[PDB]
């Protein structure tokens, strides 16, 4: 053969590379048959009140309104906190502000210890 | 299918596949060109992250 | 840039036509199916369509290529395509 | 030929 | 003040006893008026603050917010009208009295020499604002937002008014200049260090804090077009305001209790610019990036440094600018829409060319772009931070950089690419809208011309 | 709703000579190899049984993967290309000329008669082929996104509206 | 087509060609060609350059300083 | 395999009706009708002068654009420019600073008159 | 060039270091070694306001140059000795440096040849 | 204008590189079929175009006539001084 | 760079436009002839590029590679600098013999 | 004064003259290209006339013109820094953008909206003279940002192109 092709989550298999396209049963025809049968129902719906002479305004989408309300205001109903969450949490929420005060305090405690002995030249500072 | 039951606030919203929109059909007509989207269909979670000014997860010759 | 008129688009498409082995020109019309009439196969008819993209410069969609069975549908997707009403 | 160029109302 | 304060309190019985359809005109035009007569504050002196009563003081740090103040009431009168069309002429007056009260409120809370009256006059603002949102807003989640804003303020608010009656009780003042004069050093103890939490807590509540932040978004959703105008533009400035008065009296105690709210800051600025990138409600996402800018003014004035405080003035009028702009250019796409959901109307800029133009200009300015004034406060605060630590360049920058996506990805998505086929109601923009961003966008211009007007007291 | 065999092995022809061709660039070198891949495609063009065609698909594909061009040729107008929707900033709907105003309209008169009179045809034909969709739809709702001919002499093709006064692909 | 067709286009033929982009593109490459002749010719010295390059090994040890390994 | 009558049917009607549609974009010689409008004085002499647009009108219409052109956009702009400069900007110190002039061994000095000395003799290197 | 590979690929110790040479004395078998001579005065070079990396011991020429590229303006064809004058000058420096390095070169390897010598017999 | 195609009855690949395809795949059996589609890339006034180094050399013999004119005029000016 | 760069890009554009905003040198071919003037400017263009003697890049570039092998350098910045330097002549040379070079391999539509 | 510094910021001031021209009349008509493109061309006559001041005896000049603020002991003012690389620059620019405008003329003919690109191109051309002429840090960082924003209007110049904005 030639050398393969790996698949990735940035970069993912082509689908004539892949095995299922390949190997399709009777049951898979149904399924790519009803798959279409739902996409031409809502084909035929939108182009329904597309078409509509007696239409003004906007053809409200049910899919982009459960989609911007389980983004927003779904989230807190089905969130727990298990050891997951937590961790989580308590690494991304906490983890970095104490990372930045240690960097932050090092930092400035060493130009304190340099300004007292006066180790640090500020010849030109007037301004801060 | 959706997303598994671990806390995080999915509920029974859909798993698609993590397929950019620039791997959707171009040939094809969509209700949203510019979106490849067709009305009523399940938008993914992750979609105004997968659009073609986005994230690209498309195949690569290598 | 010059526009596009169906009878540009009819000539052309007959012009490749012509120089296609294949085809007989004395035989060949713009209503002469491409398998029946001509006795091609379905090979020779993507090459055909091939053969017209490069002609004009764009290309035909797979879905839309393969339903191309007689040289006046070519004409009729094209004049479609770029908008020309003549 | 001249053709109708569809653009918004500018008018305003 | 009360050539300021009277004329504004006479637009209440000129609201109520003006014709069913010459409320608009009348509050507008005198409105305008008083706007005018706000400007004359902006003569300012070297040294001293133009102390004109025992009771009200202006210097160079709240003159600009009172014109900015009495500039937005006009605004806000443009902006409602649209939609308090179908409104009685009662309920209407009623809005515009709300208006008007806070209006009056935040003159007051503006100019108050002494730390408990405005203390009185900045919670006083809270009673018309509830209002406005609950009683005008568009949707059922109104009342969480307002039962969030309320109460957010008030955990923070009344620790402070503890803080301020032992303060006067030990010290014997209130007032702002013998508090200035006064002032003695705070010792490191744990009573001092919970004056220095009652003294700040309020105010870090107020801009917000990132953590404290959560009832923002909320309320600047939920609310009508003038409430999110007012509570962006003016009642987030409550907070610095208030945190440059008072500290004053902090010393030294601030260089090390501010570690805290500086990290919380400094790195909520990332969380909340990242958030922006991932909005799916336009106007989510511009109450979103009003928490990254107060978080640079809550940097700037917690390292008290001239520079700092310069910037965090500058920085505080641009946003109050931008930040109502950007919420007014989303009303005008809701209103036709009917939603806030930003992926819903895209290509606009070939359907509304002008409209367009506004936007890109609301874009350059929240993208601090020089030599607008947004960019003169996010500059001296930058240079002040990095002689505080070199560290925070990185911090920063990241913050710019990030804002600079959003920013542009907010234009992008919603003025570019391909209309929505099935959106064929949006009327060409009307005069009223073009004139609201007009006005936005020619005085946020005007003043680099003059930017020592809004760099507070320290320049 | 699927690929039949046929049409896949069609699709993979096409592909491949398009690369073969970016990859040969002169015309006589891509006529040559051209020749060689239509041999190649014509050896099995007469197979028996489908389980080893589409093992020989399979493989093909496999070998296109890994020998297709890093950037084929595009045409410029097509998905991809560096013509690819250039022109979307131009296309106003045809809805916007109703929000013109009066005085704009006054400099088109004939043509805004004519599109009073394509407005009274859409409005008048509408209700007979909503109605013609349901007679022609089975219960159950539409299967395939395909859409009837008017059937009657006096008729317009159902949802013909969009597709017919679509913008023009130069319009501005 | 339309105004402005000095230039017919041709169909599968060498395009139609005028005088003045034929004499013009012949004028400037010879132009080229004659600035790089007559500098060449003037200005050797900034492709050859000018001055010989030394060679350090013909440079003898009392011109240079090295005394006899007994001093 | 190919339309079938239904889509070939279709097809052909959408695509009178859609040829119908294009031919109704065409603009009839009337369109667009223009409104009225006012000519100046400076564009009145233009239409009486410029109306047969000879080869020596053509070169006097130019000059006159030329002319125009040059005062509004130079002539005018450095007239307030060079009175800027001149009269407030060069009012304060400091404001337009050259750098001074490089001198050269046997320069005079226009200001006070004095000639630079000449270079010593050079070691006189031969080629 | 073939001294990189000296130094690199062989003995650098038997090749001059680029940043620590000369490290003879100059007066070491260069008996009556003559100092260079200065021409232009620094106050010259000063109002001719040179580059300070221009103020080599060349820098006379460019002087010259300078001067007579001011006064033959716009003639900035002529003027084509003077620069001739420079850069020979500017070569004949180059060849001093050379030669320096050579020296270096020739002095650290009978330098080596004499410790070796002496370390032969003890 | 109408533009007239040319002829297509002179379109041969007789003389350009397809013949010599043509001439290879003949010997492995197979032949082909749109050669007559790319002849008129290889005739009329395309039928001729110059190498890399030609058409880097586009102007030199005018360039070289320029310049020995020009040597000769300074050569005679020198001869003036 | 200022000239010489503008003005290939230009050339670039005057070949895109006459092949109806085509701009894949595949397609392109046996323009040398086609478009005599653009052909002369592109040429002169990329051999000024390219550091022609007495050119305009033959004042500023060989000067900089002179004083680049002169100077106390990175020895991997120099081979780098002097590698990249062949690889431009070799796509002005791919631009060449691509776009102008050959025969015409765009639509018979002249 | 001296006409190095008048002729300097006026070569700067007429670029932006076709700006505030841009909501006239004339930006209204097909005379807007050539009108920009006229302006340019003057203005990179002009800049020669510093360039041969420079040329004959290095004529260079530091221009503070404007105070705009000072910061206790920091004044930031509108200064121009007219040296070398200022006055060669300049003219070099204003040829290349000369001939790029005249080019536009005949390649963005059948844009719809030229009037509008040839204003950008004159916004990006004023801002490039804002960035090279500046000196100050601030000033500079003017020019450098609106040369950037002026990058990112023209590049997604077809705005309903995806790529184009990407
Ligand atoms: C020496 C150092 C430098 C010193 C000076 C520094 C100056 C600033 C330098 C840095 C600038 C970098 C960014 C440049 C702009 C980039 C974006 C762009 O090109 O947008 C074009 C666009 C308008 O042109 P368009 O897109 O062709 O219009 C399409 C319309 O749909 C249809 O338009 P139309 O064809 O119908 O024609 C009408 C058009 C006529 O206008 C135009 O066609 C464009 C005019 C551009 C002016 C020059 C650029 C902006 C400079 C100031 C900002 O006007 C409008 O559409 C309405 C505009 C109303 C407001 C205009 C702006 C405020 C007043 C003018 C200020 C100057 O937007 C703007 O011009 C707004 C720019 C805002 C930038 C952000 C703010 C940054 C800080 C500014 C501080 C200024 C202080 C001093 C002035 C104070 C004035 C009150
Ligand atoms: C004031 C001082 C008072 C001292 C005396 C009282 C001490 C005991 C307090 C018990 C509180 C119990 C809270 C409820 C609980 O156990 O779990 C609820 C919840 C879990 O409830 P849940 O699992 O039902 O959550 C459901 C979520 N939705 C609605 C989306 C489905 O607890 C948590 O999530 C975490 C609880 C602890 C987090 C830390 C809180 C304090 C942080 C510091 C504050 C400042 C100091
Ligand atoms: C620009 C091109 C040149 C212009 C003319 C040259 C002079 C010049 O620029 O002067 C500029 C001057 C200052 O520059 P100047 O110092 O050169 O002014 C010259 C005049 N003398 C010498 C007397 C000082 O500034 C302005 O004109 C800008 C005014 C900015 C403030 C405008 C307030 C309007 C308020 C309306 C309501 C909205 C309020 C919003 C909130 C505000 C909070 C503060
Ligand atoms: C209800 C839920 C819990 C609410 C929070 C808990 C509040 C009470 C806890 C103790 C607070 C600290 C305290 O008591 O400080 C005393 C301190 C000194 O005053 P005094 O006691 O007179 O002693 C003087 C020296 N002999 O006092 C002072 O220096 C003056 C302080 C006055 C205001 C104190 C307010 C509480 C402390 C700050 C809380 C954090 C800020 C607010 C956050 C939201 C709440
Ligand atoms: C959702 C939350 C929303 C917001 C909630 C309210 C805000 C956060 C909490 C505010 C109150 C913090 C009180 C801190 C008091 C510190 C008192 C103290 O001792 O300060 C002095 C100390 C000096 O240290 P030293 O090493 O001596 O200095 C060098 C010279 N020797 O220096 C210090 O101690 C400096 C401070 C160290 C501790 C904090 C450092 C920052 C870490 C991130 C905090 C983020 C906030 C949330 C934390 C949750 C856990
Ligand atoms: C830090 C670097 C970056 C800076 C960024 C700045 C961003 C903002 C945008 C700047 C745009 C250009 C501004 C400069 C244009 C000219 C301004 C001017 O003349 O202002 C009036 C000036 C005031 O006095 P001046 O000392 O210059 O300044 C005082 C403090 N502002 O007046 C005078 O001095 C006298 C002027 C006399 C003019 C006579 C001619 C008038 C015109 C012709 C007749 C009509
Ligand atoms: C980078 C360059 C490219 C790099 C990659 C180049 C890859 C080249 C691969 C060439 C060989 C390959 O096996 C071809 C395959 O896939 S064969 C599959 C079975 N093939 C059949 O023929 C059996 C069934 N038969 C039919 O389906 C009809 O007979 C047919 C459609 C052919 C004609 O009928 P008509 O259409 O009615
Ligand atoms: C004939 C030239 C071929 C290419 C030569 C490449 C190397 C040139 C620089 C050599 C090293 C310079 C520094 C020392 O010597």
């Amino acid at each position: 053969s030639f050398p393969k092709y790996k698949p990735s989550r940035l970069a993912t298999l082509p689908a004539t590379l892949d095995p299922a396209e390949y190997d399709i049963s009777p049951e898979t025809r149904k399924a790519q048959a009803e798959r279409l049968a739902i996409r031409s129902r809502l084909k035929r719906e939108y182009l329904l009140q597309y078409n509509d002479p007696n239409r003004l305004g906007v053809i409200e989408d049910p899919a982009l309104i459960r989609w911007t309300y389980a983004r927003s205001a779904n989230i807190y109903p089905n969130f727990r906190p298990t050891p997951k969450t937590s961790l989580l949490g308590a690494l991304f929420g906490i983890g970095p502000l104490f990372f930045w005060y240690y960097v932050f305090k090092t930092d400035r405690d060493k130009k304190e210890k340099l300004i007292q002995e006066g180790k640090l030249d500020q010849t030109f500072n007037i301004s801060y | 299918e959706p997303y598994p039951d671990d806390g995080m606030g999915y509920g029974d919203y859909p798993k698609l596949p993590d397929r950019s929109q620039q791997e959707r059909d171009p040939w094809y007509d969509w209700d949203h060109p510019d979106l490849r989207l067709n009305w009523g269909e399940p938008i993914h979670w992750d979609l105004d992250m997968y659009i073609r000014n986005r994230v690209d997860t498309s195949p690569t010759p290598v | 840039a010059p526009p596009l008129t169906l009878e540009a688009i009819k000539d052309r498409v007959l012009y490749v036509l012509k120089l296609y082995d294949k085809i007989d020109p004395e035989k060949l019309s713009v209503n002469s199916h491409f398998m029946k009439d001509l006795g091609l196969d379905s090979l020779d008819q993507v090459e055909i369509i091939m053969a017209m993209e490069d002609e004009f410069g764009f290309e035909i969609p797979d879905i839309d290529a393969e339903k191309l069975m007689c040289p006046q549908e070519i004409v009729d997707y094209i004049a479609d395509k770029k908008d020309v009403y003549e | 030929k001249r053709l109708f160029i569809i653009k918004p109302s500018g008018f305003y | 003040m009360l050539k300021i304060i009277i004329p504004t309190t006479m637009l209440l019985p000129m609201t109520w006893m003006s014709k069913h359809n010459m409320i608009w005109i009348n509050a507008t035009v005198h409105s305008l008026l008083i706007s005018l007569i706000s400007l004359s504050l902006l003569n300012q002196l070297g040294e001293n603050s133009l102390n004109f009563s025992l009771t009200f003081f202006s210097d160079s740090l709240s003159a600009p917010l009172l014109v900015l103040t009495t500039w937005l009431l006009p605004l806000m009168l443009m902006a409602s009208q649209s939609h308090l069309s179908k409104e009685t002429t009662t309920r209407k007056k009623l809005y515009i009295t709300m208006l008007i009260l806070l209006q009056l409120f935040l003159i007051m809370t503006f100019t108050a020499t002494e730390l408990i009256l405005f203390y009185i006059l900045f919670e006083a603002t809270l009673v018309p604002t509830l209002i406005i949102i609950t009683r005008w807003g568009n949707q059922t989640e109104r009342l969480n937002a307002g039962l969030y804003f309320l109460f957010y303020t008030l955990a923070g608010s009344l620790p402070l008014l503890v803080a301020l009656v032992y303060i006067q009780n030990t010290t014997g003042s209130l007032n702002f200049l013998i508090i200035h004069y006064w002032s003695h050093p705070l010792s490191n103890s744990w009573s001092n260090i919970f004056m220095w939490l009652a003294c700040i807590m309020a105010f870090m509540v107020k801009m917000p804090l990132y953590g404290l932040h959560l009832w923002l978004p909320k309320a600047h959703v939920e609310a009508p077009i003038a409430g999110s105008m007012v509570l962006a533009a003016v009642l987030l400035k409550l907070g610095g305001y208030g945190m440059m008065r008072i500290t004053t009296i902090l010393n030294p105690l601030t260089n090390y209790m501010a570690y805290p709210f500086l990290m919380l800051s400094m790195w909520g600025m990332i969380m909340t610019s990242s958030i922006c990138l991932r909005q799916t409600d336009l106007k989510s996402l511009i109450a979103y990036s009003s928490v990254s800018h107060m978080a640079l003014v809550i940097v700037a004035i917690m390292i008290q440094t001239p520079w700092s405080f310069m910037g965090a003035t500058a920085l505080m009028i641009a946003h109050g600018l931008t930040s109502s702009m950007l919420f007014c250019l989303a009303n005008t796409n809701y209103e036709r829409v009917h939603s806030r959901t930003m992926i819903l109307a895209r290509g606009l800029q070939t359907l509304l060319p002008l409209m367009a133009t506004w936007w890109l200009m609301a874009s350059l300015t929240n993208l601090a772009l020089p030599p607008s004034i947004n960019l003169i406060g996010e500059l001296f605060i930058i240079t002040a931070s990095f002689s505080w630590s070199n560290i925070t360049i990185i911090l920063m920058g990241m913050n710019m950089m990030i804002t600079a996506l959003y920013s542009l990805y907010m234009l992008i998505t919603t003025q570019r690419g391909k209309y929505t086929h099935h959106i064929n109601n949006i009327k060409a923009s009307f005069t009223r809208e073009n004139a609201l961003m007009a006005l936005h966008i020619l005085p946020l211009l005007l003043l680099t011309l003059n930017p020592k007007m809004i760099l507070g007291p320290l320049y | 709703a699927y690929l039949t065999h046929q049409q896949k092995v069609l699709r993979l022809y096409k592909r491949a000579l398009r690369h073969l061709e970016s990859w040969c660039v002169h015309r006589d070198k891509y006529r040559y190899f051209a020749c060689l891949m239509r041999a190649r495609f014509d050896e099995h063009k007469n197979e028996k049984d489908m389980v080893k065609a589409t093992q020989l698909l399979r493989q093909a594909e496999e070998e296109f993967w890994y020998g297709q061009h890093p950037q084929p040729y595009i045409f410029p107008e097509s998905p991809g290309g560096t013509s690819y929707e250039r022109y979307e900033c131009y296309k106003v709907p045809e809805w916007c000329l109703d929000d013109w105003h009066p005085s704009e309209k006054a400099m088109y008169p004939d043509y805004f008669a004519k599109r009073e009179q394509w407005k009274r045809l859409r409005r008048e034909s509408w209700e007979r082929e909503v109605k013609q969709l349901q007679e022609e739809t089975p219960p159950g709702g539409p299967r395939t996104e395909a859409l009837p001919p008017a059937r009657k002499e006096g008729d317009l093709p159902p949802l013909w509206w969009h597709i017919v006064t679509r913008p023009r692909e130069r319009p501005m | 087509a339309g105004g402005g067709v000095h230039i017919e286009p041709r169909y599968r033929q060498f395009p139609q060609l005028t005088r003045s982009q034929l004499i013009q593109a012949e004028f400037f490459s010879a132009t080229m060609w004659f600035w790089i002749l007559w500098r060449f010719w003037h200005d050797s010295d900034a492709v050859l350059g000018h001055f010989p390059y030394p060679d350090p090994s013909q440079w003898t040890d009392e011109e240079l300083g090295i005394l006899p390994d007994d001093e | 395999s190919g339309y079938t009558p239904d889509e070939k049917l279709r097809l052909q009607q959408l695509r009178e009706l859609r040829r119908r549609w294009l031919k109704d974009q065409e603009l009839s010689p009337r369109e667009p009708v223009l409104p009225p409008r006012r000519v100046w004085p400076m564009e009145q002499f233009w239409n009486k002068f410029l109306q047969d647009g000879a080869p020596w009108k053509n070169v006097i219409y130019k000059t006159y654009r030329h002319s125009i052109f040059a005062v509004t956009h130079v002539l005018i702009p450095v007239w307030i420019i060079h009175y800027y400069l001149k009269y407030h900007v060069t009012a304060k110190p400091y404001t337009v600073v050259e750098r001074k002039p490089r001198i050269f061994p046997g320069d005079t000095i226009l200001e006070t008159g004095e000639v630079i000395p000449l270079m010593k003799e050079f070691p006189d290197q031969h080629h | 060039g073939a001294h990189l590979a000296r130094r690199y690929l062989g003995d650098a110790s038997k090749e001059p270091d680029p940043l620590r040479m000369p490290t003879f004395p100059p007066d070491y078998g260069f008996p009556e070694r003559k100092e260079r001579e200065m021409v232009a005065t620094q106050q010259e070079m000063n109002d001719a306001q040179l580059m300070l990396q221009q103020r080599d011991y060349c820098a006379h020429y460019l002087i010259q140059l300078l001067k007579c590229k001011r006064d033959s303006f716009p003639n900035f064809l002529a003027c084509k000795h003077e620069q001739h004058d420079w850069d020979y000058c500017e070569h004949l420096d180059y060849v001093k440096r050379m030669k320096e390095f050579e020296r270096e070169r020739r002095l650290l390897q009978r330098k080596k040849r004499r410790e070796q010598r002496e370390a032969e017999m003890a | 204008s109408k533009m007239e195609l040319p002829d297509y009855k002179q379109w041969k690949i007789e003389g350009t590189p397809l013949e010599t395809v043509q001439e290879k795949l003949a010997a492995r059996g197979l032949r082909d079929p749109w050669g007559r589609n790319e002849a008129w890339r290889y005739s009329g006034g395309f039928a001729n175009n110059v190498s890399f180094v030609g058409a880097l050399l586009k102007g030199f013999k005018w360039g070289f006539a320029a310049f020995v004119v020009a040597v000769g005029a300074e050569y005679y000016l020198e001869s003036q001084n | 760079h200022a000239f010489f760069k503008a003005m290939l890009f230009m050339c670039s554009g005057s070949i895109i436009h006459s092949l109806n905003d085509e701009q894949d040198i595949r397609k392109m071919g046996g323009l040398y002839k086609a478009m005599p003037f653009t052909t002369t400017a592109l040429i002169i263009g990329s051999l000024a590029l390219t550091g022609m003697p007495y050119l305009t890049g033959f004042y500023s570039k060989d000067l900089i590679i002179e004083a680049v092998n002169m100077s106390y350098t990175n020895a991997w910045a120099l081979l780098m600098t002097l590698i990249a330097t062949s690889l431009t002549a070799a796509y002005s040379t791919r631009i060449i013999f691509f776009a102008f070079l050959g025969k015409p391999r765009f639509p018979p539509l002249v | 004064m001296n006409p190095f510094a008048s002729l300097t910021l006026t070569t700067l001031i007429i670029l932006t003259i076709p700006i505030m021209m841009s909501n006239s009349n004339i930006y209204k008509t097909n005379l807007y290209p050539n009108y920009v493109k006229t302006t340019v061309s003057y203005a990179f006559t002009l800049s020669l006339v510093p360039l041969l001041m420079f040329m004959h005896t290095g004529q260079e000049m530091i221009i503070s013109n404007w105070h705009w603020m000072t910061l206790q002991t920091v004044e930031l003012s509108l200064s121009f820094k007219m040296d070398y690389f200022s006055v060669m620059f300049i003219p070099v620019a204003l040829f290349v953008t000369w001939s790029i405008m005249e080019f536009s003329m005949w390649y963005m003919h059948s844009d719809p909206f030229i009037n509008r690109f040839f204003k950008y191109l004159v916004l990006f051309l004023i801002t490039m003279m804002i960035l090279v002429t500046a000196n100050n840090l601030f000033q500079l960082f003017i020019g450098w940002e609106g040369v950037g924003i002026m990058s990112f209007l023209l590049i997604g110049w077809w705005h309903g192109r995806t790529d184009a904005n990407t």
